[PDB]
RNA sequence: UCCCGGGCCUUGUAACCGUAGGGGAACCUGCGGUUGGAUCACCUCCU
RNA sequence: CCCGCAGAAGAAGCACCGGCUAACUCCGUGCCAGCAGCCGCGGUAAUACGGAGGGUGCAAGCGUUAAUCGGAAUUACUGGGCGUAAAGCGCACGCAGGCGGUUUGUUAAGUCAGAUGUGAAAUCCCCGGGCUCAACCUGGGAACUGCAUCUGAUACUGGCAAGCUUGAGUCUCGUAGAGGGGGGUAGAAUUCCAGGUGUAGCGGUGAAAUGCGUAGAGAUCUGGAGGAAUACCGGUGGCGAAGGCGGCCCCCUGGACGAAGACUGACGCUCAGGUGCGAAAGCGUGGGGAGCAAACAGGAUUAGAUACCCUGGUAGUCCACGCCGUAAACGAUGUCGACUUGGAGGUUGUGCCCUUGAGGCGUGGCUUCCGGAGCUAACGCGUUAAGUCGACCGCCUGGGGAGUACGGCCGCAAGGUUAAAACUCAAAUGAAUUGACGGGGGCCCGCACAAGCGGUGGAGCAUGUGGUUUAAUUCGAUGCAACGCGA
RNA sequence: UAGCUAGUAGGUGGGGUAACGGCUCACCUAGGCGACGAUCCCUAGCUGGUCUGAGAGGAUGACCAGCCACACUGGAACUGA
């Protein structure tokens, strides 16, 4: 879930890019407070500070040209020890790794899943859900989560 | 009403819980910071709050408000917590400790200074 | 009447409906054009129904849209969508949004053109969303449930809170997407034997079916189906309800 | 009487309960009971 | 432990300083973000942020967290509530349980008094002693609320025995009443059928349409059918546990109140479980189906209309026999008993006086509205208490989550019933005060209108403003309440 | 968490202990227990005391003293006062 997913990308490029921090994960959520989500990481590192200046930043360089302000706070992060992950590059430096997915799909054989990562395609994780193996596409997916054998 | 009513049922007095229940009555708990993020409050609210998920050594996992300055602090690095709410935050009843075993004192700070981990200036 | 608000709910509809061509996909009720717009972008080209015209102007006159879309400007109960289905190349992918008074009469003119639909994609309020899926037994199963479940299997896709809308409503409501059967897996001699049947049924649905269907079948009829009348109208599945379809039909 | 402001006393201004059913809505309808028959609220101070 | 020696020599920090809460101002700071127990602090000074000076507190410590009790009477034994804030079971009967008038004897269980044994020491407390003091240690006492046993005491309670008539209750005679159950029956009324007379309309709405009629409708007369309900009396009125009960007559039948005695002899009250009664809706089985009418169907209306309108219409509504077991089933007010200012009615007995007939003195019962005292958060309640109190029962313990989950029970099914918690919030709530209310509604007022006069609005031109144009057309005023205006 | 229980409850007789006793065994009776909460499940060693509290209460049982239970886990039994 985001607002112009892509623009949106390309407003919190500058600054992280400015801070020469990587881009991982966009999301939003919708409820009490309606709200957005930011997963960042750079291999030498990101502290409670990096997070604390690429946020200041975005807090203002996003809010002056607004898309949608509905209900609206933020918050940027490192991906957890258990990490969530998006893309084919993702799961692909993460080939052999148990993993938990839950899909744009909703059918038997359950779209919610266990998994480790068997190889990546083009269009689709294939991956050992439930000791089995299967495969997924990028688009029926949604959410995707790394190490989960980490509490 | 009726004592013969007390003594068919006595008075029953409420238990309550810990409202900090993660420490067991433990004065402070140890974990790992299973992530760490910083957030804005509101739409109009600038003042930046910097919160940690934490995972204690009891396998319970919780939110913890980080207080002052920045850190070292990034998710394989480790925190010593204790009671204390964040009265504007939703549920967050447990403070990070300034200067515990992974974690620096406010360099900068001449006040206040046994809170915040800092030893006294060096004159 | 309501049409959406909030970027996040409208990217996350457009993106789930997957628009591409490749699909025969038309809207109906392009509405407010924030909604209408990724949709007629995502789709090389779309074609649309609006039952206003002057909205129809408005859209048909915004160079994003009316260049890049196909536009109909009538009520979508007088449209031949089999006809638009042939010249579409395959069956419809129907889609949009709509004040919904006219909802119980969509499901009706889409059922008129199951052959003719590949796929139905729509926003309804809470409960005859929860209707439309309901268990038969429950009390939100009912005889338009029934008739749905019968058409088409049926798949709520998302659910929206009400200050999501421009506007918002008092009432939450979902996105839910409906496939008519490839081939019916309740195979029924006609369908107003169902539609009787089921209203019958379901104007009486606090007593026994033997004071219900036991009305005009025997109760060693329904027995003989494998059926207790002892039952209220609200335990029965639509594969027992399709079987007494036919068994009216054969019978007569 | 009216037409314009004022000064002045001051109101032409349904909710539910139980239950049963419809069902774009909050909702609509039937039965019978109750009356609890409507509002909404901003710029500082010591003896 | 004492003694000698040198030298201030070797030895102070930590919180906090807006309020609660002792203790404040400069500085920056910009809502950068910090600050935080709570209330909350802040942009241009911030006594609340960070820094400085200054101050307050506590001190070899000082702060933070956790945990228990406190505060919290906030489970209310002491020491709380339940009309509306949370809370009186929808109602009743009744078992267990609790509670029980009055007089005399007896008992002595409770109870009281005294004794005796016991209640480990330590701890606690008091009074002492000892460490230089203190902490600490220690003598002696007190204390150990208790338990057991013995001994008395006899008011009260309990047991036993005896009575008593005031509570309770039976009887005799009346009285009022939609109390219930059962069975007949009547006059209106609607619909329907059968004619009869008759003819172009009817019907419906805001208007329409659907509908009905030339096969005669509609209308109106007669005759018949059938189901349902009781115009009026009828009431601020009666009966009933409550739910409820209304044409009339009969049949069976419940309760109540008054009268005047007579009789029993405390037989009483309350009541967990239990049992039964219990509107409306719905269900079960078999009838009935006039009128009405969820659902449904069709015509309209509307931006849409699912509504609101209309023409139809099934279930249902009715009946017998089962079930369900809920209602704002609410006096939102548990049951029973005693007491405590008045006042105006209503209704229904009764006594005495009636001069009769009206009257007028009384005197029960029921019931309505005022209102004193008192009570109450206030509203209000107020001898039919929400006053003053006694016995028992039921129920509540912040707001949501939630009367929701789950389990059990119950139900034909609906559902009922009993009933959580996580989780989440700093409220949620009752009454009442003052503005908005506002939509007004009325009182009204003035060259406001009306009644007049003279204009302005057309002409030319003076003059302002605007527009436009210019190198510049300086600038300000721009509906009253700017525009011959600053000038 | 509502019913519980067959050496169960009681009896006789035999056996058994240092001692009484279903302690146990034969027979015999049909008891015995429980809404004055048995049964069942969770949680806990107990107490003098300790902390708090104006008190009543509430909390609690570290240290010290008394009692209890346990000794790698689960079974027994020898010896001896
Ligand atoms: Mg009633
Ligand atoms: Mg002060
Ligand atoms: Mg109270
Ligand atoms: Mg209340
Ligand atoms: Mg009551
Ligand atoms: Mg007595
Ligand atoms: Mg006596
Ligand atoms: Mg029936
Ligand atoms: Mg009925
Ligand atoms: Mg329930
Ligand atoms: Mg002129
Ligand atoms: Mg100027
Ligand atoms: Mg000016
Ligand atoms: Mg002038
Ligand atoms: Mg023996
Ligand atoms: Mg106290």
């Amino acid at each position: 879930m985001s607002t112009l997913e892509q623009k949106l990308t390309e407003m919190i490029t500058a600054p992280v890019e400015a801070l020469g921090f990587e881009l991982v994960g966009i999301e939003f959520i919708r409820g009490r407070t309606s709200t957005l989500r930011i997963y960042i990481d750079s291999e030498d590192g990101i502290n409670v500070d990096d997070c604390a200046d690429v946020s200041h930043q975005v807090s203002a360089v996003l809010d002056v040209e607004d898309p949608i302000t509905v209900a609206y706070n933020l918050e940027v992060s490192s991906p957890g020890l258990d990490r969530p992950l998006f893309t084919a590059e993702h799961y692909a430096r993460f080939v052999g790794e148990e993993v938990t997915l839950v899909l744009r799909m909703a059918v038997q054989n359950r779209r919610k899943w266990q998994g480790v990562i068997k190889a990546v395609d083009g269009e689709m994780i294939t991956v050992t859900v439930e000791g089995k193996d299967e495969v997924f596409a990028l688009s029926n997916i949604q959410k995707a989560n790394l190490v989960p054998h980490f509490a | 009403a009726t004592v013969n009513q007390l003594v068919r049922k006595p008075r029953a007095r409420k238990v309550a819980k810990s409202n900090v229940p993660a420490l067991e009555a433990c004065p402070q708990k140890r974990g790992v910071c299973t992530r760490v993020y910083t957030t804005t409050p509101k739409k109009p609210n600038s003042a930046l709050r910097k919160v940690c998920r934490v995972r204690l050594t009891n396998g319970f996992e919780v939110t913890s408000y980080i207080g002052g300055e920045g850190h070292n602090l990034q998710e394989h690095s480790v925190i010593l917590i204790r009671g204390g709410r964040v009265k504007d935050l939703p549920g967050v009843r447990y403070h990070t400790v300034r200067g515990a075993l992974d974690c620096s004192g406010v360099k900068d700070r001449k006040q206040a200074r046994s809170k915040y981990g800092v030893k006294r200036p060096k004159a | 009447q309501n049409f959406l608000n909030d970027q996040f709910v409208i990217d996350s509809i457009v993106s789930a409906i997957n628009p591409q061509k490749g699909q025969a996909m038309v809207e109906i009720g392009p509405g407010l054009a924030a909604l209408t717009e990724p949709v007629g972008e995502r789709l090389d080209q779309l074609t649309v129904i609006e039952l206003d015209r002057d909205l129809a102007a408005r859209l048909q006159t915004h160079p994003f849209l009316g260049p890049k879309l196909t536009i109909y400007q009538q009520d979508a109960m007088t449209f031949n969508f089999g006809e638009l289905a042939e010249k579409m190349g395959q069956p419809l992918r129907v889609f949009g949004n709509l004040p919904y008074n006219i909802s119980t009469p969509l499901m009706f003119h889409l059922f008129s053109y199951t052959d003719a639909i590949a796929d139905m994609h729509f926003m309804l309020q809470k409960e005859v969303v929860n209707r439309l899926v309901a268990g038969p037994n429950s009390k939100a199963y009912g005889r338009l449930s029934v008739m749905a479940q019968y058409y088409c299997n049926v798949i709520p896709v998302l659910e929206v809170p009400p200050s999501a809308f421009t506007p918002p409503p008092k009432v939450d409501s979902a996105v839910v997407r409906l496939v008519p059967h490839a081939t019916m897996p309740h195979p029924v001699k006609d369908v107003r034997v169902l539609s009787r049947i089921t209203t019958e049924a379901f104007n009486q649905r606090r007593k026994t079916i033997r004071n219900s269907l036991g009305n005009l079948f025997s109760v060693e009829v329904l027995t003989g189906m494998g059926i207790d009348p002892a039952m209220r109208a609200e335990n029965i599945s639509v594969a027992q309800y399709c079987q007494m379809a036919n068994y009216l039909a054969e019978n007569a």
